[PDB]
């Protein structure tokens, strides 16, 4: 069980760790988060009490280094850093742990939610979507735009999701215009899966990461990417049986976790109605359709 | 964006553009079968592709064989229309290719956009105008070449005849849409008006009769009366 120690909490802030969150008061003696499950990526995220503008946070994997959080009064945010001195890090954390100044990652033993939301998410792939190679962790916030959004303006601060565009030469084979537009299987299976992602795990990992950025930061381009990757599968007539079954599980846990009050902004009525009721895969997402109908029947 | 009453003069500026109407691409007669079920029989159709500035009409005849063994023909018809318009554009020299294509029905937007991906600089636009181009098959010479076709064929016409020698494009389009609106509202009356005086004929190389300027004013007045009448006969006013 790993630990992300905190130098201090100089400003009042709501701190998130994965799907959990807690309020820290200005100058409260808070010194970090312990008992973080090894084996998963994680996200530690922030919303200042005085400016609920800019949710922001850091994707990390404790297997890749020792990370700590310290507030920067110049840039005005909680920053993640890597401490290379492993002895300095054990000493800082043991001191903090002995004085019980850390919150414990509050995982219920029965509860597979985080695993289920991050099953295919890999740190190495996050670091290719979020480019900042000198760090092992990845910063994301509410305002960062995607490469695709930029085409339609600072490239260093962009989310390099895989561009999906249903009315593009990449998606449409010359001579198969109607076929490829109405049945996107060649775009899904040859262009994206075989060509770009290489396998369905990487595709699902980017899908899951886009959802999590949409949910935790309200990042609009991430929500667009999540919906596009759903729609490309549902709009394909020929999808491996194992991908459909896995997609149903993936979406079920995403819909289950979504705050009830954010459905209005984070769920695209057109895509969901198309995917559940009109698409080729309208009958292949039983778990997702059941939770959607019982939780958000208005959207439908 | 969409074409409407506000940007109407844009049709007659010097940027090449084409209207595309797909109404008459997929045409059927509905009939009873011996078992007393209903069935359709396709008849020849046509794409109505028109330069509103010059009058040049690219009438692509859609022969019934194109539907043989196909499913969901009304959907296919939009994609076939888009395939043929894209083929037409590619067939034209660069300096004749349109800068905009305006579709008369919004269901043509995605089919045409997808077929024209190779031409990102050609704008595909809808329109809020309710244009009467469905009535093209009420023009006898257009109907005749469509019905007589035994294979796919493209036929070229000027739908303004020689009117541009005497009137502007704006006025020529206004006359065309008035004639077509009349033909659509009451075809029989409309055609009676156009031919009632047998001394006025249709030249072999023309579609409409050879009216003088004064005779066109009388004709156009008779078409308006017809349209208003029918509007009354319809709603009772
Ligand atoms: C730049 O001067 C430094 O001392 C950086 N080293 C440092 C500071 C604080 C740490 O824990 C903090 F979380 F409580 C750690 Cl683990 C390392």
């Amino acid at each position: 069980m790993n630990t992300v120690p905190f130098t201090s909490a100089p400003i009042e802030v709501t701190i998130g760790i994965d799907q959990y969150s807690f309020n820290v008061k200005e100058n409260q003696p808070f010194h970090g988060i312990k008992d973080i499950p090894i084996g998963h990526v994680h996200v530690i995220h922030f919303q200042h009490a005085d400016n609920s503008s800019m949710r922001y946070g850091y994707w990390f994997d404790c297997r890749m280094g020792n990370f700590y959080i310290q507030y920067d009064p110049k840039d005005g945010l909680y920053k993640m850093m890597e401490e290379r001195d492993g002895a300095k890090f054990e000493n800082i954390v043991h001191n903090f742990k002995e004085r019980q100044m850390m919150v414990s990652y509050p995982k219920i033993d029965e509860d597979d939610t985080w695993y289920n939301l991050t099953e295919f998410v890999q740190m190495d792939k996050i670091r290719k979507i979020v480019r900042k190679d000198e760090n092992q962790f990845s910063y994301v916030d509410s305002s960062m735009t995607t490469v695709q959004e930029n085409e339609l303006s600072d490239p260093a601060h962009s989310l390099n999701y895989t561009v999906i565009n249903f009315k593009s030469r990449e998606a449409i084979r010359p001579g198969h215009e109607m076929e490829d537009f109405l049945d996107k299987s060649y775009y899904l299976n040859t262009v994206m899966l075989q060509g770009i992602f290489k396998n369905s795990s990487n595709y699902f990992g980017e899908l899951q990461f886009a959802f999590l950025n949409a949910m935790f930061f309200g990042n609009y381009g991430s929500s667009l990417q999540w919906h596009a990757m759903i729609e490309l599968i549902c709009s394909s007539a020929t999808v491996p049986k194992h991908m459909l079954d896995k997609l149903d599980e993936i979406l079920y846990y995403q819909i289950k976790t979504l705050p009830e009050q954010y459905s209005d902004i984070l769920l695209n009525e057109r895509v969901w109605n198309i995917c559940l009721y009109s698409s080729f895969q309208k009958n292949s997402l039983h778990n997702t359709e059941k939770i959607m109908e019982n939780k958000y029947p208005e959207l439908l | 964006g969409a074409m409407n009453s506000s940007n109407y003069a844009e049709l007659f500026n010097n940027d090449i553009k084409l209207f595309v109407d797909d109404t008459n691409v997929y045409r059927v007669t509905v009939h009873k079968t011996f078992e007393g079920n209903v069935a359709t029989k396709a008849i020849n159709g046509c794409i109505f592709t028109l330069n509103p500035k010059t009058g040049h009409l690219f009438l692509k005849i859609i022969h019934t064989s194109v539907w043989a063994g196909q499913k969901r023909l009304s959907q296919l018809a939009k994609w076939k229309t888009a395939e043929e318009v894209s083929a037409l554009v590619r067939s034209l020299p660069k300096e004749e290719q349109p800068k905009q294509i305006i579709v008369t029905r919004k269901a043509m937007l995605d089919p045409l956009e997808v077929h024209m991906l190779d031409f990102p600089n050609i704008a595909i636009r809808p329109t809020e105008l309710r244009l009467p181009f469905s009535a093209a098959m009420s023009i006898d010479k257009l109907s005749d070449v469509v019905m007589k076709a035994t294979e796919p064929q493209m036929v070229l016409f000027n739908i303004y005849d020689d009117w541009l020698d005497r009137i502007s494009s704006y006025t020529a389009f206004s006359r065309l849409t008035l004639l077509l609106r009349a033909l659509k509202t009451n075809e029989e009356s409309a055609k009676m008006i156009l031919l009632s005086d047998p001394t006025i004929t249709i030249k072999s190389y023309h579609l409409w009769p050879s009216f003088t300027d004064e005779q066109w004013i009388t004709i156009e007045s008779q078409m308006r009366d017809l349209i208003l009448t029918e509007y009354g006969r319809k709603y009772n006013v």
